[PDB]
């Protein structure tokens, strides 16, 4: 109706490993959730010989993503929230980066 | 019925973590029932829509 | 629901509103015994006092 | 002087000065406290989400 693109999505890359983040997994009661957190989606491998994964949603919360939740508040947009699953932080290894 | 319609769109929101509503309505027959309903149910549910 | 006999100061306070205001009052004891709020049951989408 | 400085020593365990205290905030298997059931202390827990 309105041609006027836009950039309010916004992906994130979080990982579990520093005590900023310690999301969890999601309980089934209450309302999937806790009442302060961010949707965290990960793809989680099904077995070991199949590549194909899964994207469940997991409840984020953490210093860092308070501090995430404050720029969402200030600079006034959405926020998506991945979990890298190949390494930490990554190393330029054969010009490659992962993580 | 627009009874369960309205029971759906809330799981639907719900699903999408949509926490937040806006009903913009208009006078029609038959929509007062809806709105009481919807307000009877965001009320009682415990996600605190 | 056998009879027994509750005192204390919340039965001296409906004692003197009673005077005061000239009220008849019946003392009861719940039955849950607990204060009650809103707890989740079977149907969990739904709000029951208690 | 060394039993003078062992005498003035706190043997049982700090008290607690408030909900501030992290010993409350992190549960733990060695030291357990719950409220009593469903009241407004439950209310009041489950309102602030921390």
């Amino acid at each position: 109706s309105d041609c006027e693109p836009d950039d309010n999505h916004l992906s994130i890359v979080t990982l579990e490993e520093a005590p900023f983040v310690i999301v969890e997994d999601i309980d089934p009661l209450t309302e999937t959730c806790v009442r302060n957190t961010v949707p965290c989606r990960k793809f989680v491998k099904i077995n070991n010989s199949t590549n194909e994964g899964m994207n469940v949603k997991k409840c984020c919360k953490g210093f860092c993503i308070d501090i995430l939740k404050k720029l969402s508040r200030t600079v006034k947009f959405t926020y998506d929230l991945y979990l890298v699953t190949n390494g930490k932080h990554g190393k330029k290894v054969n010009n490659v980066w992962n993580g | 019925s627009i009874q369960q319609q309205a029971t759906v769109m809330l799981k639907i929101m719900q699903d999408y973590d949509w926490h937040v509503f806006s009903l913009v309505t208009t006078i029609f027959p038959g929509y007062r029932e809806f709105i009481s309903f919807v307000k009877t149910t965001v009320d009682n549910s415990f996600v605190g829509w | 629901t056998v009879p027994q006999c509750c005192y204390g100061f919340c039965i001296d306070l409906l004692i003197k509103l009673a005077r005061t205001m000239n009220f008849t009052y019946e003392v009861h004891l719940v039955a849950d015994g607990k204060f009650g709020t809103q707890e989740r049951v079977n149907n969990s989408n739904k709000k029951e006092w208690n | 002087a060394n039993l003078a400085a062992f005498l003035v020593l706190d043997r049982p365990e700090e008290r607690i000065t408030g909900i501030n205290d992290p010993r409350l905030r992190n549960p733990s298997d060695k030291f357990i406290y719950a409220t009593v059931k469903q009241s407004s202390v439950d209310i009041y827990f489950r309102r602030q989400v921390e």
